[PDB]
RNA sequence: CGUGGAAGUCUGUUAGAGUUGGUGUCCUACAAUACCCUCUCGUGAUCUAUGUGUAGGGGUGAAAGGCCCAUCGAGUCCGGCA
RNA sequence: GCGAAAGCCAAGGCCUGUCGGGAGCAACCAACGUUAGGGAAUUCGGCAAGUUAGUCCCGUACCUUCGGAAGAAGGGAUGCC
RNA sequence: GGUCUUAAGGUAGCGUAGUACCUUGCCGCAUCAGUAGCGGCUUGCAUGAAUGGAUUAACCAGAGCUUCACUGUCCCAACGUUGGGCCCGGUGAACUGUACAUUCCAGUGCGGAGUCUGGAGACACCCAGGGGGAAGCAAAGACCCUAUGGA
RNA sequence: CGAGUGGCUUGCUACCUCGAUGUCGGUUCCCUCCAUCCUGCCCGUGCAGAAGCGGGCAAGGGUGAGGUUGUUCGCCUAUUAAAGGAGGUCGUGAGCUGGGUUUAGACCGUCGUGAGACAGGUCGGCUGCUAUCUACUGGGUGUGUAGGUGUCUGACAAGAACGACCGUAUAGUACGAGAGGAACUACGGUUGGUGGCCACUGGUGUACCGGUUGUUCGAGAGAGCACGUGCCGGGUAGCCACGCCACACGGGGUAAGAGCUGAACGCAUCUAAGCUCGAAACCCACUUGGAAAAGAGACACCGCCGAGGUCCCGCGUACAAGACGCGGUCGAUAGACUCGGGGUGUGCGCGUCGAGGUAACGAGACGUUAAGCCCACGAGCACUAACAGACCAA
């Protein structure tokens, strides 16, 4: 009677076309709880290596014991919070109205941005003001560069700027707050924002695979049995019935897959150090050594080497915070072998 | 840990244990070491085992 | 069923022919199911290491020979992932069948045992010579 | 036990003959019947060149209505014929 | 080497089974190689593929028109110096 | 039934058959499960003696089934190799074409519409793809009926 | 007995097509219906409990693997939460398959004088086309909005991004004479689906290294061929799955339903006005897309004789063309070299030994030698090549 399955894969990561931006955008904003502060960071992808931990999980009949965990190294050096862009509430949604920025700039910022020479820091900041007073003021956001220039294995000096959000007590107080990193140089590091043992959600424009069939994008059958001999081996069966007399969007077809934005949910960070403590022997293949500041995230994260990640604290997070996990035992080994 | 076959450190959070028929257990290394096991070499006769040098 | 405390692929298939690892004597077992499992099509069902299969005796004494008994998959030559990372594969792909009650029909287990399956049969365990 | 070396005998891409499956390739072809792998026969009722005989309601046919110049349950050409 | 067999090479012939250049050269297709664990669950059907294999020694069932079955099956051996 | 039609009235055998409608007949073998296969039974819709019956060693690119071995046939797909495919120079056809044509969802209509009616959607052009629709292209249906047709 | 709904079966009719709308079954891939098999929330019970039985709302998700048969259908097995049914030209042959029906060959049975027949059986018996239009999947080029760079907004659009199960504590507890035997909640895992990633395991790896057969280059050394690696052994990077990571809760409004207050109708009444609750369903939440949203958007800064861009050069985190991204001496973008990190497994030569042999000769063994050869990665390193320079632009 024809047996039931579900359809080849999710229509909900559609359309599978390339990305706008390399740089991933956040479309999802963490809730207003606790002390001020900016609602993530970024870094630069690195590789994978293993760590040994304890089971921190109460949970857990392993409660204390020996685990290996899966991991990957992520650089991620102090970035620069060059301006706090204030958006107002409109009948059409939340709408950009005034920007404060900065005199201090990263040498080479100049590579993506026309850097700003003459601006009214305090014009900007009253109109905000005024706007609060009103109660027209929607949220606070900071934009926000890298400085790859920080990190050598990575070629780009020229700084991927992305926008973030700042939340946490009043709107007055986080206004305060984020004008108060600007005003200074906007130097902030990844201790600021996490702390290990946290859950975050890392962003990605995954590894481009150019264009493919059927049986890789949508993971369909490939043809089987006398089939496969015929002259069709990846092709689907057919692209819909007689009647309707064209073809849904629905059915699983050739074309582009990867360089696709994923926001990949609830990520552990096992630890946020500095120095070389996670590099492998003989350098990471495709990307470099690592020398400095970087993060320890469970499992895999979206993109290869060298691509840009953005990080946020958990929106929907599963478990509770099992804060600064023992680490017994970093890998070293070299990935060639 | 030690490898059952050539003799060096297995890095941990690696390696394959094979269990035999009687019951003997015999930790390995790496895939290489496996298949020179099974083509029924001993590691005292290969050059680049720890166990020979 | 109790967590196994280790990762599994599956080695096995409905139709598979194993090792009897007992006295009861049979001596080849053929799965035909495998419990709580429900698959998707055109896919075999597939049984592993720590899996309550059900089985119908291929090879053994006359009197034991085509009955549909229940087994406990024993070992697996398909390699299993213990929590320090380390892999795990056997000589052989064994079972030991077993009643109602979860207990060993026979009296002695012949060859290892995966320490994995203690947690969840444990009178298999307890009548275990080695465990690995 | 040896000798002998029979056979519409056996194995065999020897030469040569044949054409089972792939229902592969091709299917505005390389080709109006092709290509590749697989397969059958291979001292005999064997295969083959050349010459020669049988002609259309007639031949030829170990018989399939097979074949008789890409034409066959009655060849082809022209005529009867507008 | 059993060989008018394969494979390799002479003598002799040829680069005219007659359009070329570029992209680590994607999807898809034609021929094809290798795939862990399982092992025909595939399918009308093991279709396709694979297995086996040469030589010698041992050994060989039912049945039979006594010719045959039969290389039955199964076991062992195999290089170089 | 314990002869009658029309001469005789199925003997040896074989039998659910390549012949058995009922039918997947019943019993058994075999498998977890066997409209299959084999054995037995067998009243045979509608077996049977040169319209040759039964049986059979050897032979078979003949039809069906079982086992060992084998394996990407499958679970379930991956990577690779060679030629294409894509871009460039040169060469350079054909199929097909009433017209108009960016469609989609409904409806209507000779009852199976890109073109009618209502709505919806729709900026143009170009590259690659696998073929959903044009009741796609290709051949004055080889089925069926009809012709005071043909062989 | 009576009244109907559907348009899956069959039958009828003969409206449509005979200058052809390709068959049945299967397969593959997509959407749907509800008359619901499971899952959620309910009501009744001949509801103690547990296991059921019947009914309501409900189409989110699921509904699987196999043995005979061409089968659909159906029979049978073991699993399962359950292994629901139906529509899409009895969805799907310019997708596949070709086992059955239904050509030409042949056999059997029956019928027939016979050719030959059969809504009887059986063996064999072919699958065409370079896509013009339209449709969708992905990719570009222009025009509109009316100079640029960077950051956004969100009209709308897509999603199942998640479905389900087992176990533990609750508990041998509630309930029950006993047998038997729950739940709320909290946890752990599995399965199916989804997205992504390669540290680990596994595969490939006609990169590479070794062994070795045949033959050829006189031997040696070192090589070629054996189908695009002769075969065998090992295998880096990358790509992969058989590997690994991640994929809520909660709100809001409802259905069936349980209620509150409450009148018509002094009472009663969940309903008529009003209100409190209440489904895996809906809406939000979350993920993806999305300035061509014609109301054609917002902000900041830079620039209108110069901001920025294109071509150019060195290259990929990108890539079928096109596109995208980075670097360009104020430089580590690529290559050479040297390290580091890796693959293989101990080089040629020489010395000793070597069963033997008068000797010649001698397979092979040990040493020299973690040797020799090799690397799709990293680092150091401006040595070489990123030069010269052209164009557009308010
Ligand atoms: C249905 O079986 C087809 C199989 C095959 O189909 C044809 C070819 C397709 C046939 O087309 C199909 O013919 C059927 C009789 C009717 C069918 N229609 C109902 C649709 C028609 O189209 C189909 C079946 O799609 C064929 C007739 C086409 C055509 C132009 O007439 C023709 O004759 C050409 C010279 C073809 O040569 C031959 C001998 O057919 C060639 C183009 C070759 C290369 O293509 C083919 O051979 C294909 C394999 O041959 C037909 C004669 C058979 O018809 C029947 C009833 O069995
Ligand atoms: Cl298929
Ligand atoms: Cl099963
Ligand atoms: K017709
Ligand atoms: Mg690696
Ligand atoms: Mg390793
Ligand atoms: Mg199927
Ligand atoms: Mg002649
Ligand atoms: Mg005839
Ligand atoms: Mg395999
Ligand atoms: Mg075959
Ligand atoms: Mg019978
Ligand atoms: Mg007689
Ligand atoms: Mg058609
Ligand atoms: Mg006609
Ligand atoms: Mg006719
Ligand atoms: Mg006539
Ligand atoms: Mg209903
Ligand atoms: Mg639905
Ligand atoms: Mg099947
Ligand atoms: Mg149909
Ligand atoms: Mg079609
Ligand atoms: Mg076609
Ligand atoms: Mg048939
Ligand atoms: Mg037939
Ligand atoms: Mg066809
Ligand atoms: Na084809
Ligand atoms: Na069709
Ligand atoms: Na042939
Ligand atoms: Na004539
Ligand atoms: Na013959
Ligand atoms: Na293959
Ligand atoms: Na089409
Ligand atoms: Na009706
Ligand atoms: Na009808
Ligand atoms: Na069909
Ligand atoms: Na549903
Ligand atoms: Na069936
Ligand atoms: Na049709
Ligand atoms: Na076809
Ligand atoms: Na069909
Ligand atoms: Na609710
Ligand atoms: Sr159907
Ligand atoms: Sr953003
Ligand atoms: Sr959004
Ligand atoms: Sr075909
Ligand atoms: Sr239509
Ligand atoms: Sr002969
Ligand atoms: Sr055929
Ligand atoms: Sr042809
Ligand atoms: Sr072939
Ligand atoms: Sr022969
Ligand atoms: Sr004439
Ligand atoms: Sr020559
Ligand atoms: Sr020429
Ligand atoms: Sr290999
Ligand atoms: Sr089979
Ligand atoms: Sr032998
Ligand atoms: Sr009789
Ligand atoms: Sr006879
Ligand atoms: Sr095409
Ligand atoms: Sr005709
Ligand atoms: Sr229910
Ligand atoms: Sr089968
Ligand atoms: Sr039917
Ligand atoms: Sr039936
Ligand atoms: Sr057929
Ligand atoms: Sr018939
Ligand atoms: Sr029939
Ligand atoms: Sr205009
Ligand atoms: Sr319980
Ligand atoms: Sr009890
Ligand atoms: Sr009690
Ligand atoms: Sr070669
Ligand atoms: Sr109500
Ligand atoms: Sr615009």
């Amino acid at each position: 009677p024809q047996p039931s399955r579900p359809r080849k894969g999710s229509l909900g990561f559609g359309p599978r076309k390339r990305s706008t931006s390399e740089t991933p955008r956040f479309n999802s904003w963490p809730s207003d709880d606790g002390q001020p502060g900016v609602q993530g960071f970024a870094g630069y992808k690195a590789g994978m290596t293993h760590v040994v931990l304890v089971n921190d999980e109460p949970n857990s009949p392993r409660e204390g014991m020996e685990e290996t965990v899966p991991v990957t190294v992520i650089e991620t050096p102090p970035m620069r919070a060059v301006a706090l862009r204030a958006y107002e509430d409109t009948p059409y949604g939340q709408r950009p109205l005034t920007e404060v920025w900065t005199d201090e700039f990263h040498s080479e910022l100049d590579r993506t941005l026309d850097v700003p020479e003459d601006h009214d820091p305090d014009a900007a900041e009253e109109q905000i003001r005024d706007a609060h007073e009103a109660g027209d003021l929607g949220d606070l956001r900071l934009i926000t560069h890298t400085v790859p220039d920080a990190v050598p294995s990575v070629p780009k000096k020229k700084p991927d700027v992305m926008e973030t959000r700042v939340g946490g007590g009043s709107v007055s107080d986080r206004l305060d707050h984020a004008l108060d990193i600007v005003e200074d140089g906007g130097e902030h590091a990844m201790n600021d924002i996490f702390r290990a043992g946290e859950y975050a959600d890392v962003a990605g424009v995954t590894k481009g695979k150019g264009t493919q069939g059927p049986v890789k994008r949508w993971g369909v059958q490939k043809r089987k049995g006398k089939h496969a001999r015929q002259g069709w081996r990846r092709r689907i069966g057919n692209l819909g019935p007689w009647n309707p007399s064209r073809v849904r969007s629905t059915v699983p077809q050739q074309g582009q897959t990867g360089y696709h934005q994923r926001t990949e949910l609830n990520k552990r960070l096992i630890d946020i150090g500095e120095g070389d403590e996670p590099t492998v022997d003989g350098g990471f293949v495709n990307y470099g050594e690592v020398d400095g500041p970087y993060t320890l995230v469970k499992g895999s994260v979206p993109g290869p080497d060298k691509r840009l990640v953005r990080f946020r604290p958990a929106v929907r997070p599963n478990d509770q915070p099992r804060l600064d996990p023992e680490v017994r035992y970093v890998s070293n080994e070299s990935n060639q072998g | 840990r030690e490898c059952d076959y050539c003799g060096t450190d297995i890095e941990p959070g690696t390696g394959t244990m094979f269990v035999h028929k009687d019951g003997a257990t015999t930790h390995f290394c790496s895939s290489k070491c496996e298949n020179n096991a099974d083509l029924g070499r001993e590691a005292r006769n290969l050059e680049w085992t720890d166990t020979a040098r | 069923m109790e967590a196994l405390g280790a990762d599994v692929t599956q080695g096995l298939e409905k139709g598979s022919l194993i090792t009897c690892a007992d006295n009861t004597g049979a001596r080849e077992l053929k799965v035909i199911s495998v419990h709580g499992y429900s698959g998707t099509k055109n896919r075999h069902p597939k049984a592993g290491l720590g899996d309550k299969i059900t089985v119908s005796v291929t090879k053994g004494t006359p009197e034991m020979r085509r009955q549909v008994l229940e087994a406990v998959v024993v070992r697996q030559r398909k390699p299993i992932r213990r929590p320090d990372g380390t892999r795990v594969k056997f000589e052989d792909n064994a079972a030991v069948i077993v009643d109602e009650n979860e207990d060993p029909r026979g009296t002695e287990l012949k060859g290892p045992i995966a320490r994995e399956v203690a947690q969840r049969f444990g009178s298999v365990a307890s009548a275990a010579t080695m465990i690995v």
